[PDB]
């Protein structure tokens, strides 16, 4: 499953992605590059 | 254990409730029933 926190629409329109029960090796802008 | 459902993780780990215990028993012991 994929979850996503958010600080409220009015207040700004960035997310964060968590996804649940997966080790970060096969995860492939969300792609790569930012901040895992 | 992947068959099409999955197990969430609690929210608080085990060294959390420890702590907690022992905060609430150091309390009993030197204070009693004041800090409640
Ligand atoms: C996610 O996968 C990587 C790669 O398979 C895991 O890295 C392994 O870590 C152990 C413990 O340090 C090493 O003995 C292995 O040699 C590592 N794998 C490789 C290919 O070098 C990593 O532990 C995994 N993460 C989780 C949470 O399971
Ligand atoms: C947006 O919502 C938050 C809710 O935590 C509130 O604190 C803030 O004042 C709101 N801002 C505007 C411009 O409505």
């Amino acid at each position: 499953g994929v979850s996503v926190i958010t600080p409220g629409t009015n207040t700004s329109n960035q997310v964060a992605v968590l996804y649940q029960g997966v080790n970060c090796t096969e995860v492939p802008v969300y792609s790569t590059g930012s901040n895992v | 254990k992947f068959n099409g459902l999955t197990v969430l993780p609690p929210l608080l780990t085990d060294e959390m409730i420890a702590q907690y215990t022992s905060a609430l028993l150091a309390g009993t012991i030197t204070s009693g029933w004041t800090f409640g």
